[PDB]
């Protein structure tokens, strides 16, 4: 029943975009001509981070917005102190090849993914001494592309194997796999209520995934390349979506549409890290140019470039307050804006 | 006469484009790779080296103002000392870094592995340190037996001066002949044969041994060698030629005046070496393509 | 304050320790494999064994070398290629052998047309433009004995040559270095796999240590 | 290294 | 037998996917600009912080 099935498969396909047109009355862009443009928010580098001598491909911003944790491909997971420019923890990797970094909410434990399909779990205090491998999660056969603190015991990541999976630290078991993806999970958010999230994957597609049910709640398609970035907006009803052909696109969940487009003409380059401000207005790229980009989440005017980086900006995260915004580079430095 | 002023008046111009140009260049240098570059064992040679051209050119005014107004020193004891102390450690630091790079070449072009496996930037700065106090060491001298001496005729030079060191003046005479000798000779053998057979010898083994390992893609690293070697040679060879001679034949000279050219030739070889002090970041820094990327990115 | 100098004093103890656990990973030769369709991965860290990826740590002649096979990894190569982006070499594996034969997933592609399409990725690869191949021709024992029974022309059709082992290895290995095109910035060093005891291991290091001298003459300047 | 003259 | 199977997910899931109701867009779009505009004030990055109050000064 292929022919059968084909046609069944494109005319609910043709459904979903004949719905989406009656529901499309005008973009957001056109109903945000009087809301007054921000300005030039003209970010500096309070505060500089070096130590690392290898490239950092990923960085996470905790609750208390003081520690953040770096993930850099020299084998060594430091516990940076933004506040005096510390580095409160070291913790080596028994594999280099790291691409992804979370840390807990409630600062207890951190992950780290890569090549190695091993999510490394550490435990922050070891009052025992120093620094160990608590959980090593192995049920992925594909790099580990992005990993989240969801609570103290459950932890999604995302894989190069075209599946998502929610992992318990204690058992260190799959409680759920996220499956529909075609192209392999390049990154993930987690929604502020962690009862929602979405996936970034290589076919150009986001889906909206349920923690609880393992049911996929929506898929998004408006990119025509790799998604190698994604970030809930703060309020958890809409999400941003870097894509390889400098082209940032909003998703509102309730809209089920593609809200507006952020790309410009002069941006040709990839974007690999895409960051929401504590109010959303500021749509914070990370791009291949060597330098960030802020964007006006309701205008699509560039408001201003973080121009500090020597080579291509690999991460980039906005702490919780919104106090600092913190932006890692190929270049093994980390950049303090604020 | 008519040459002689020209060749009089040329080394003052050549003293001032030596400084602007060395300034400027140690400056980019400096900016560029001990602040916006990473900190590498070939980064801390090139950061040394630029750092001894800079404190060099940046004294080298006082030496112009010196050589235009015939040797003669108007400011004070104290400056003459720190200008001629700096001007010193600055030539004998940068030739020695020169000997330092061309052997850490060599080491890292013949034996690859250990230049892998022990090349770090601790040890980088622990074995650079050496120069530096070898070039204190023979400083020291310099240290202690120079100061400014005043003609009766009213006129200042500092130059050195043996009044308290020997009682009598027949034992100041002969001491003063006997330190003089002896810097010649340790300025001919560490300053100058030591490095110039190290770098010939350094230089020569990487051009032997990428020839026999058929590694001659292209004419720019045999042009880079041979305009290094042969813009030091002839650089350097002159001037410390002229230094033995002034040694060897300093005592027919204080006693009977017999040979006068050697005098006027050391403000051409002097400018010369200067110059090299000058293009030394020109022909071991600049050449890097990273160097030249880094600096375009700079601005 | 005591708390800060505490502190203080931590972040030094971490930046020493930095330094000698960054020093003993910039010591050790980064190597990468590829080669899909049992091109002869498995046999070749057999070899150079004294000690998603398997990191086969060895050092030979006092200098160690960290060898990473990616072979497990079955997603989008682009994605992660990057991350070898600074390896002193790349050890790319081929069945001799290959030539007849087809891939077990499409029953109409080459074997060693495949090969070739991704040696072609690596080569003008813009991670890769100034990392040296060290290609590695697998099989070399067997495909004597299969090359007079089959002929090579079944591969490339645009080949008369003649019907030898030496001929028929030759034009193989001057077909990859054709294929190249970053000319006058990397070298495809190429041997053939040798049941000899320390050949296979000599000629890697032997190729690395050319290409650490290309890299310390490169940053010397004189490149 | 640098010369100096003798009065 | 198993590529029948698999397809089949496809559209179920696209069926399922297509039974939720879709929020209009107009006062979708609407709430995003009254969170935006509610915590501009709280959010530093909008509005430039004095270096007394932030600890990057």
């Amino acid at each position: 029943e292929l022919d059968q099935l084909r046609q069944e498969a494109e005319q609910l396909k043709n459904q979903i975009r004949d719905a989406r047109k009656a529901c499309a009355d005008a973009t957001l862009s056109q109903i945000t001509n009087n809301i007054d443009p921000v300005g030039r928010i003209q970010m500096r580098t309070r505060r500089t981070l070096r130590g690392h001598l290898a490239k950092i491909y990923a960085m996470h911003w905790g609750t208390d917005s003081r520690l953040l944790v770096s993930a850099s491909q020299d084998g060594k997971l430091i516990i940076w102190d933004s506040y005096t420019t510390n580095k409160v923890h070291a913790i080596p990797l028994r594999s280099s090849w790291v691409m992804t970094c979370a840390y807990a909410p409630s600062g207890n434990y951190v992950a780290c993914g890569g090549l190695d399909n091993i999510c490394s779990i550490y435990n922050l205090k070891t009052r025992e001494g120093n620094v160990r491998v608590s959980r090593e999660l192995a049920g992925h056969t594909g790099y580990l592309s992005c990993c989240r603190f969801l609570d103290d015991n459950q932890i999604v990541t995302s894989s190069g194997d075209t599946t998502c999976a929610l992992w318990d630290i204690e058992t260190g078991q799959q409680t759920t796999t996220f499956t529909g993806h075609t192209g392999d999970v390049m990154s993930l958010s987690l929604a502020p209520d962690t009862r929602l999230f979405v996936s970034g994957a290589c076919d150009a597609s986001a889906k909206l995934w349920d923690v609880r049910e393992g049911m996929c709640r929506q898929t998004f398609t408006g990119h025509e390349s790799d998604i190698n970035a994604i970030c809930f907006f703060p309020n958890g009803n809409a999400f941003a979506t870097g894509s390889d052909d400098a082209t940032c696109r909003l998703f509102d969940l309730r809209a089920d549409q593609e809200l507006m487009t952020y790309s410009h003409d002069n941006i040709i380059c990839g974007i690999t890290s895409v960051s929401f401000s504590k109010s959303g207005r500021l749509l914070l790229a990370g791009y291949d140019d060597f330098n960030c980009n802020v964007w006006d989440a309701l205008k699509a005017d560039r408001a201003g470039v973080l121009a500090g980086h020597d080579n291509r900006v690999s991460c980039l995260g906005v702490t919780d307050d919104g106090m600092a915004v913190a932006t890692g580079s190929w270049d093994s430095f980390l950049k303090i804006w604020n | 006469s008519a040459g002689y002023t020209v060749l009089r008046i040329l080394p003052l111009v050549v003293l001032g484009v030596t400084f602007v140009l060395g300034v400027l260049g140690n400056g980019l240098v400096i900016w560029v790779a001990g602040f916006r570059m990473t900190r590498t064992v070939t980064t801390i040679c090139y950061l040394n080296l630029a750092l001894a051209d800079f404190s060099f050119t940046a004294t080298l005014p006082f030496l112009i103002v010196s050589m235009a107004m015939g040797e003669k020193w108007p400011f004070g004891w104290f400056l003459c000392k720190l200008i001629h102390i700096v001007v010193d450690i600055n030539l004998f630091g940068s030739v020695f870094l020169i000997g330092f790079i061309a052997l850490d070449r060599c080491i890292c072009v013949l034996h690859p592995v250990w230049a892998q496996n022990h090349r770090t930037v601790s040890l980088a700065m622990k074995v650079i340190v050496g120069p530096w106090i070898l070039a204190l060491v023979l400083t020291l001298p310099v240290f202690l037996f120079l100061t400014t001496v005043t003609i009766p005729n009213g006129d200042t030079y500092c130059t050195f001066n043996f009044a308290s060191w020997g009682g009598t003046p027949e034992e100041r005479l002969k001491v003063a002949i006997t330190m003089l000798t002896a810097r010649g000779i340790i300025r001919f053998v560490i300053g100058f044969l030591l490095p110039m057979s190290i770098v010939a010898i350094c230089y020569g083994l990487i051009a032997a041994k990428i020839h026999k390992k058929g590694m001659i893609k292209s004419s720019r690293p045999l042009r880079v060698l041979t305009a290094v070697v042969a813009s030091f040679f002839i650089c350097w060879f002159p001037f410390q030629l002229v230094a033995l001679l002034g040694t060897v034949w300093l005592k027919e000279m204080l006693f009977y005046g017999k040979y006068k050219i050697i005098d006027i030739l050391v403000n051409p070889t002097s400018s010369l070496a200067f110059f090299n002090s000058c293009l030394n970041p020109m022909l071991y820094v600049f050449v890097g393509q990273d160097f030249r990327e880094r600096l375009i990115h700079s601005l | 304050s005591a708390e800060d100098k505490a502190a203080a004093e931590r972040s030094k103890m971490i930046d020493k320790n930095l330094r000698e656990d960054g020093e003993k990973a910039a010591r050790e030769v980064k190597l990468l494999l590829l080669g899909a369709g049992e091109s002869g991965k498995n046999t070749i860290v057999k070899q150079m064994k004294i000690i998603g990826i398997v990191e086969t740590h060895f050092t030979f002649k006092d200098l160690h070398f960290k060898m990473f096979d990616v072979g497990a990894q079955r997603s989008e190569r682009k994605k992660w290629i990057h991350c070898f982006e600074g390896v002193t070499a790349i050890i790319f594996c081929v069945a001799l052998s290959a030539y007849d034969l087809v891939l077990a997933e499409d029953e109409e592609m080459n074997r060693m047309h495949a090969s070739m399409k991704l040696f072609d990725s690596i080569c003008n690869n813009k991670w890769f433009t100034d990392t040296s191949i060290i290609l590695f021709l697998n099989k070399k024992d067997l495909f004597e004995e299969k090359i007079t029974h089959s002929p090579l022309t079944i591969c490339f059709p645009e080949y008369t040559g003649a019907n030898k082992y030496d001929e028929a290895a030759s034009y193989i290995q001057s077909k990859f270095e054709d294929l190249n095109k970053r000319k006058d910035t990397k070298e495809i060093y190429t041997h053939f796999t040798c049941s000899t005891d320390t050949k296979n291991v000599q000629f890697v290091f032997d190729a690395v240590t050319d290409v650490i001298i290309k890299n310390n003459l490169k940053d010397c300047g004189l490149f | 290294m640098y010369f100096i003259n003798i009065l | 037998t198993a590529s029948i199977a698999q397809a089949r997910k496809l559209v179920e899931q696209l069926k399922m996917e297509a039974n939720i109701d879709r929020i209009k867009v107009s006062k979708a779009a609407a709430d995003l600009m009254a969170y935006c505009e509610a915590h501009a004030k709280e959010d530093p990055l909008l509005t430039p912080v004095p270096a007394s109050e932030n600890p990057f000064r």
